[PDB]
DNA sequence: CCAGCTCCCTGCTGGCTCCGAGTGGGTTCTGCCGCTCT
RNA sequence: GAGGGAACCCACU
DNA sequence: AGAGCGGGGAGCCAGCAGGGAGCTGG
């Protein structure tokens, strides 16, 4: 009860202590949020800045404006993301 | 409570928590009376010898315990018990308490002068 | 501690010879695999007191396709190298025609002796390894893929069937320990052969810059 | 043991240690003033890296009068025998290794302190 | 209003009273001496110049800033060469308006039952506790500090100090 | 361990830092040492 | 004894498959061992590697820097895959692999580590007007 | 001696001794309040060429601007060494863990300035500003003139407008230091 | 967020106050100045601060506690917003009476009992 | 024999540039009061 | 058939 | 007299002092 343990429900209702430590655990989601979206937003710029030029050519191949090669195939094997599925191989796992 | 209580112990215990209820003792000699008289403050032991006066003489050894708590830079002249010395010091530092407050509430807002704002009324056309 | 150095010398040995087997210099299969019980059987048991030497731990390599291609590994017997001990290896190497070399040291090289292995680099290749970073095999960690030095005229197909220059692809560095380990100068390519998880997979090519 | 400062008498300041070799012993001497002294203790520093183990010396007696500190009547002071006494964990830096109560006995004119 | 109040009754004379006096010399010198300051009701002056009682609405509807004049006590001393100390009291002069906060002590609002409020125009339910400047009412946002006089040991992280006592 | 993650330590990778808030090693063990406690 | 830049070391036997030895029986299935395996707090991996009995096969760190400077690009660009995996997928999220390994194989294509920062991004062969676009605009346009 | 009693107040503790002693080895070359008071004005935010304007403006320092609060007057220099060697002392009960660091985000280490405080620290600056324009007023009209009228001389918009101003705005300060 | 606060319904922002009856009381109250005392007798006393100011020291902190609250409760000498905090363990009286100190009014429990009764 | 002096490694200190996206609404201030001259 | 900017504050997702 | 106008952190980089080999000179 000290430390901060509410043995209390939402139904029950809290006691004042167990109030005053929930809004103390509150208190830390919101600054989490808060101050979350800054840094999480100049990651993205940062990330977008670097490559947003690179693509896909007409070779295939994965090239940046620079027209050096990032990748000889895209994801190494050339194919879209939004087409490609879970599957699971059938002679891998199995014994001999 | 996981403990176990002889008669004496059960007594001393109850009376120990409700020593306030004590107006008479009866004739019960201090000896028995010992412990609930030593977890106790200086007011109720008054309370006690002031209804109880056969009590005195026995407890003023006590008195000392309450002396060396509420006066401990003090020791008792000569002629003079326990109990009549932590009254006349009880008192005494009472009474230079009131003439201290009497001092520095006479002293310092009735004698000297303390300067603040006054209201002015004077619509004065150094505005205009 | 005597057993610990003989340890030590034995893995920079097995390390050297593997990197000598792996830059296509003839080193048989009876001394890749050398115990550390043959070692202390064909050198000795106490370097401090000197059973093997390091001036007797040097080895002499000739490549697979060139008999003649012959290179050199130098185990320095002091912890720096000066211009002295730079100065005797390449007379060594200037009396037994031998244009490429490997400097074994402990601690380090000077920055003049640095200065002069890339003043001399046109004529003798000395390559600077620490007896550190040859304690293990870095091609036989897990992250590290497979390197292959290519052929120039396998570079001149890659550039001719991508249709690319030099500088459009990847980059490896001179000073990158796969590249030091593989011996490679600026200008050559390694294709890289590494396992994908979407094409099981993918070879990179990597120019020398 | 600990070792303390020892002053001079002429200017007050401190005394450093040094030697005479021609008695070759030990003496702390003034050196803002002229003023030296044989010195009694040979040891001139010691580290104490591992000797916090206690911290009963540090604790004062007032603390009896916390109202905000736990009480207990299931520790008698071994000194007095009053069944009441504070416990509290030390407040050191060097309490994070250790959960341990100290006790010190709240009756008046006594002031034990002692550890379970 | 508690501290606007201390502001007003307190704070003001303090800060007159540790200015320093303004000594000039050339020569004849002259000692400049600020006493006592009179701070009157909140009053309004128009293009006439015939003071007014002006009023919380009227301060809001006319754009007016809801200030009471502040007067001041001044001693001039003339010390020549070969001359007794000549003594001038300008008594009661203007040198600026304080702005008031509503309800307060020095407010026109003070002391007022509800059924004076309502027939001013004011609401008996409005606390005070905010200005009124060109009309605009400004409530001062509390700013939080650290305590003053006080020896404060932290442990700077990174820097060449292990500790640091502040005060 | 108080290894980091999540944004911070998204942050200390696509910034190549020299000083990482949590460094750390995951040593594996050859042979007999792998199995025993005392040797390890 | 030890090893200077390691301050901390943590035995652990692992009981997930994560940190496990996986093997192949004679039988021919896939064997999870359980072996004792330990964390540092500090990072000195050519030496870790170097030691008597230390896997030089799997032993790796969590710093990207040394493991480009102790085992090379084409390491270091699998190290950066399998930390930003690891950062995706603590919360048991799924990114597609194409993405991380284009991000991997941008900041590992020209050699280094190319930082995503102005550090890294803009001092690359790219044009003026892209680098002003992301950061140091005056700068850039002063440099060109 | 004074200086240890003065930041050491049992004697009979050792490692406040041995904390103490680099600070003693190291201000040991100094040995008068004089020398001191020069080494103190050598490193002032104007070092006067002449020692003794060194000695005034260390002076100054240590009575005027070192801890106002325990005295500013002149011979009370006893409670200000008492309390910078009660401040010695809580940073020696810190580095022994003797003592808990203080807590930024605890709430009794902080004061709320209301508009009490801040109206006051506003009218300071102003009527330091009126007394200055009036003072160059003054200053004026004895130089090449004999008197000055007081009424000509304040200016009342000094004290009226920068109230206005800065309750209007919400920039605690000057007009023309608004950034 | 948590930057910006806001008041509790009974919280009160002390408004400043003079410490110079304070100061006078504990001047003859036992308590021995600075200037006058030896600092061997600082060791075994309690420090006292008015406003953060090392005024003296005090050889029972215990009965000056008592009658400094005894003082405020009925509005003696000591007005009711200054703070009065004995740090026992460090063995120091801080007296506080400046403005901007927040607090609120707490009901006064003695032996386990109320102070606030039916009457 | 052995003292002499120059030029690359490391380390400390200072400068320098970055710090989420998009919306409403408000107030205030720019743009100032001494003039020298007819 | 369309004549200011700037600063600050509050708020919204 | 009165109208109009001049006067916080967090992490990169380079640039300096300190070191420590090593050629020329006696
Ligand atoms: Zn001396
Ligand atoms: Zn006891």
């Amino acid at each position: 009860e000290s430390r901060g343990f509410v043995e209390n429900s939402y139904l029950a209702g809290l006691t004042p202590t167990e109030f005053f430590f929930h809004a103390m655990g509150g208190r830390e989601g919101l600054i989490d949020t808060a101050v979350k979206t800054a840094e999480t937003g100049y990651i993205q710029r940062r990330l977008i800045k670097s490559m947003e030029s690179v693509m896909v050519k007409y070779d295939a191949t994965v090239r940046n404006s620079i027209n050096q090669v990032v990748q000889l195939r895209y994801g190494e094997d050339g194919l879209a993301g939004e087409s490609v599925e879970f599957q699971n191989l059938a002679t891998l796992k199995p014994s001999n | 409570l996981p403990k176990m209580m002889t008669l004496h112990q059960q007594c001393i215990r109850v009376l120990k928590n409700n020593i306030d209820s004590i107006f008479e003792v009866g004739g019960v000699p201090y000896s028995v009376l010992e412990p609930v008289l030593e977890r106790c403050t200086p007011d109720q032991l008054y309370r006690i010898e002031e209804y109880n006066h056969v009590l005195i003489e026995e407890t003023d050894q006590l008195w000392k315990v309450h002396c060396h708590r509420d006066f401990k830079e003090e020791r008792p002249e000569e002629y003079e018990s326990w109990r009549e010395m932590y009254l006349r010091l009880q008192d005494a530092r009472e009474q230079r308490l009131r003439v201290l407050t009497k001092n520095i509430q006479f002293a310092h807002a009735n004698k000297p002068k303390g300067r603040q704002a006054k209201m002015a009324f004077v619509n004065s056309v150094a505005k205009p | 501690d005597d057993e610990e150095e003989t340890y030590r010398l034995w893995k920079i040995r097995k390390t050297i010879m593997q990197l000598c087997h792996d830059r296509g210099y003839l080193v048989t299969q009876d001394e890749l695999d050398q115990t550390l019980e043959e070692f202390k059987a064909q050198f000795g048991d106490k370097p401090s007191e000197g059973r093997p030497r390091r001036t007797d731990l040097t080895v002499l390599v000739a490549h697979n396709d060139d008999p003649t291609d012959q290179m050199f590994v130098f185990f320095p017997e002091e912890p720096k190298v000066g211009i002295k001990t730079i100065k005797v290896y390449c007379q060594r190497m200037q009396e037994e025609n031998i244009t490429r070399a490997l400097i074994v040291v402990q601690q380090g090289m000077t920055p003049s002796a640095k200065q002069s292995l890339v003043d001399m680099a046109p004529k003798y290749i000395l390559e600077q390894f620490l007896q550190q970073e040859l304690l293990i095999n870095i091609t036989e960690h897990e992250l590290v893929p497979e390197h292959v030095v290519m052929t120039k005229e396998e570079v001149t197909e890659l550039l001719a069937r991508y249709k690319l220059r030099e500088n459009q692809l990847p980059r490896i560095q001179a000073g990158d320990p796969v590249a030091r380990y593989f011996g490679i100068k600026r200008g050559q390519v390694v294709k890289i052969i590494r396992p994908s998880e979407t094409a099981g997979r993918y070879i990179t090519y990597r120019l020398v810059q | 043991g600990f070792v303390g400062i020892r002053f001079c008498q002429e200017c007050n300041n401190m005394l450093y240690p040094k030697e005479d070799k021609e008695n070759r012993i030990l003496l702390y001497a003034c050196r803002n003033c002229d003023y030296q002294q044989e010195a009694d203790n040979s040891c001139i520093y010691v580290n104490k890296i591992t000797h916090e183990v206690d911290e009963l010396t540090q604790i004062i007696a007032d603390v009896s009068q916390d109202p905000t500190l736990p009480r207990t009547e299931d520790h008698p002071c071994q000194k007095c025998g009053h069944k009441e006494a504070v416990f509290f964990q030390s407040h050191s830096a060097r309490a994070e290794d250790a959960m341990r109560l100290y006790y010190v006995c709240t009756a008046p004119h006594c002031g034990h302190r002692w550890t379970e | 209003l508690d501290s606007f109040d201390e502001f007003i009754q307190m704070s003001v004379q303090r800060i007159v009273e540790d200015a320093p006096p303004i000594d000039l010399q050339a020569p004849p010198r002259y000692l400049l001496k600020f006493e006592q300051i009179y701070l009157s009701k909140p009053t309004h002056w128009e293009r006439d110049g015939a003071p007014s009682p002006m009023m919380p609405n009227e301060a809001r509807l006319r754009n007016l800033t809801y200030s009471a004049p502040l007067y001041v006590d001044i001693t001039k001393t003339v010390i020549k060469e070969g001359e007794e100390q000549l003594q001038t009291q300008h008594q009661k002069t203007f040198i600026g308006k304080i702005p008031i906060m509503l309800r307060s002590t020095y407010c026109l609002l003070n002391g007022l039952t509800d059924r004076d409020l309502c027939e001013l125009n004011e609401c008996p339910l409005d606390p005070g506790g905010y200005f009124i400047i060109n009309g605009s009412e400004k409530v001062l946002i509390a700013q939080e500090k650290m305590a003053t006089n006080t020896v404060y040991v932290f442990a700077k992280k990174d820097s060449k100090y292990a500790y640091t006592g502040e005060c | 361990k108080n290894v980091t993650l999540g944004v911070p330590r998204l942050k200390e990778l696509i910034n190549i830092s020299k000083k990482p808030k949590t460094p750390s090693l995951t040593v594996f063990l050859l042979g007999q040492s792998a199995r025993d406690a005392e040797r390890a | 004894q030890g090893i200077e830049q390691i301050s901390k070391v943590y035995m652990h036997l692992p009981q997930t498959d994560n940190k496990k030895k996986i093997i192949i029986t004679e039988d021919g299935e896939f064997k999870a061992l359980q072996e004792w395996i330990l964390e540092t707090d500090g990072v000195s991996l050519m030496r870790v590697l170097s030691e008597k009995d230390v896997d030089p096969v799997r032993t790796t760190s969590n710093d990207i820097v040394e493991i480009f400077t102790v085992l090379g690009i084409e390491a270091v660009r699998k190290a950066l895959e399998r930390e930003l995996y690891h950062v995706i997928s603590f919360d048991g999220s799924y990114v597609n692999y194409r993405h991380l390994a284009l991000l991997c194989d941008t900041m590992t294509c020209r050699g280094h580590l190319m930082a995503i920062t102005r550090h890294g991004v803009n001092r690359q062969d790219t044009g003026p007007l892209m680098k002003c676009s992301f950061e140091e605009t005056v700068d850039v346009l002063m440099e060109a | 001696r004074d200086i240890l009693e003065h930041i050491i107040y049992d004697f009979e503790d050792p490692e406040m001794m041995e904390m103490v002693k680099p600070s003693l080895d190291e201000a040991f070359v100094i040995q008068e309040q004089n020398v001191a008071l020069n080494f103190i004005g050598s490193r002032g935010a104007k070092p006067g060429v002449t020692k003794e304007k060194r000695i005034k403006y260390a002076k100054e320092v240590l009575q005027k601007e070192m801890l106002p609060h325990v005295g500013v007057s002149d011979f009370c220099e006893t409670k200000k060494a008492y309390f910078l060697g009660y401040m010695v002392h809580r940073l020696l009960l810190a580095a022994l863990g003797r003592r808990e660091l203080d807590d930024r985000d605890h709430y009794g280490n902080k004061r709320l300035d209301l508009a009490g405080p801040l109206l006051a620290f506003l009218f300071r600056g102003m009527f330091k500003n009126l007394l200055k324009e009036v003072r160059i007023y003054a200053q004026k009209f004895i130089d090449r003139g004999k008197d000055f009228n007081l009424e000509l001389a304040i200016k009342t918009r000094i004290i009226s407008d920068g109230l206005k101003y800065s309750l209007a705005t919400g920039n605690w300060g000057d007009q023309k230091k608004a950034h | 967020v948590g930057l910006v606060k806001n008041l509790a319904l009974m919280a009160y922002i002390s408004v400043g106050s003079q410490p110079s009856p304070i100061l006078e009381f504990l001047e003859e109250w036992s308590m021995e100045n600075l200037e006058e005392i030896s600092p061997a007798a600082i060791a075994d006393a309690t420090k006292i601060f008015v406003n953060g100011c090392w005024v003296g020291i005090h050889k029972d902190p215990e009965q000056l506690m008592n009658t400094l609250r005894k003082l405020r409760r009925q509005m003696d000498i000591i007005v009711s917003e200054v703070s009065m905090i004995r740090d026992i363990r460090e063995r120091e009286i801080r007296i506080y009476t400046d403005a901007g100190r927040i607090c609120r009014p707490l009901l006064i429990v003695e032996k386990q009992k109320l102070l606030l009764k039916k009457r």
